[PDB]
């Protein structure tokens, strides 16, 4: 996961 | 207490899609946003709204799309639809060269502003971070009327995106849309989004800090009737  | 849905035409659906950006602004590229975009894009259509994808967008791009989109003729149409995806930090989204304020982008759709949507709603989903904090979980009209604001994370907050499936909350939004969009009032979707996306996705990640992560949308409501696109 990534976040933005 | 309905919002009268007799017109031609739902609305225009802006949905600015940035993913490449400055290496100034220093921010990563959004793997999975194009899926997002797509989807969103198959939904808001299925809808009936009239959808013109924008891609990696800047900030004064931006503030044009909505200046003119504002300076259209709404009188034909029943509301207005605006979804931004991309990075972002407190009251504030990125550009693919910078940062500009969420208010100025939606101000001019203000009601004495665009007076073809006056008394009509204003639609703005926002997908983009609004802060560095993760959730670690727990085991005469006003000129301000008729807008709402569906936020994928709550202020001061991070708003999680996986690569390969698009951001929690349009993989949300998007699957409740499909099944409901036509069925159910904007807040009842909205809530199944805040439901779907606080309960289903938990983040995985190398980085023990960004591990195992949660996440609750957040919805804001200035909206006088009850939204159905039907």
């Amino acid at each position: 996961d990534e976040v933005x | 207490y309905q919002y009268n849905m007799n017109f031609e035409k739902l609305g225009k659906c802006i949905i600015i899609n940035n993913k490449n950006f400055d290496k100034v602004t220093g921010m990563g590229v959004r793997n999975g946003t194009d899926k997002d975009a797509e989807a969103l894009f198959k939904c808001f259509r299925s809808l009936g709204f009239d959808v013109i994808v924008y891609n990696d967008c800047s900030c004064a791009k931006m503030q044009d799309l909505l200046k003119k989109a504002s300076e259209e003729d709404h009188t034909n149409a029943a509301c207005f639809a605006c979804i931004l995806l991309s990075h972002g930090e407190e009251n504030v989204i990125y550009g693919k060269d910078g940062v500009t304020p969420i208010k100025d982008l939606t101000a001019h759709f203000r009601g004495d502003r665009s007076k073809t949507l006056l008394e009509k709603p204003k639609l703005f989903f926002i997908q983009a971070c609004r802060g560095t904090e993760l959730d670690d979980g727990i085991q005469k009209i006003p000129v301000e009327a008729d807008f709402l604001f569906a936020y994928s994370t709550v202020p001061g907050y991070y708003s999680w995106r996986s690569p390969g499936r698009g951001s929690w909350f349009v993989q949300a939004l998007c699957s409740i849309l499909e099944e409901h969009g036509k069925d159910l009032e904007i807040m009842q979707i909205l809530t199944r989004v805040n439901d779907r996306v606080a309960r289903h996705f938990e983040s995985q990640s190398d980085d023990p800090h960004f591990h195992e992560k949660k996440q609750i949308p957040c919805v804001v409501s200035m909206l006088t009737k009850e939204l159905y696109f039907s």
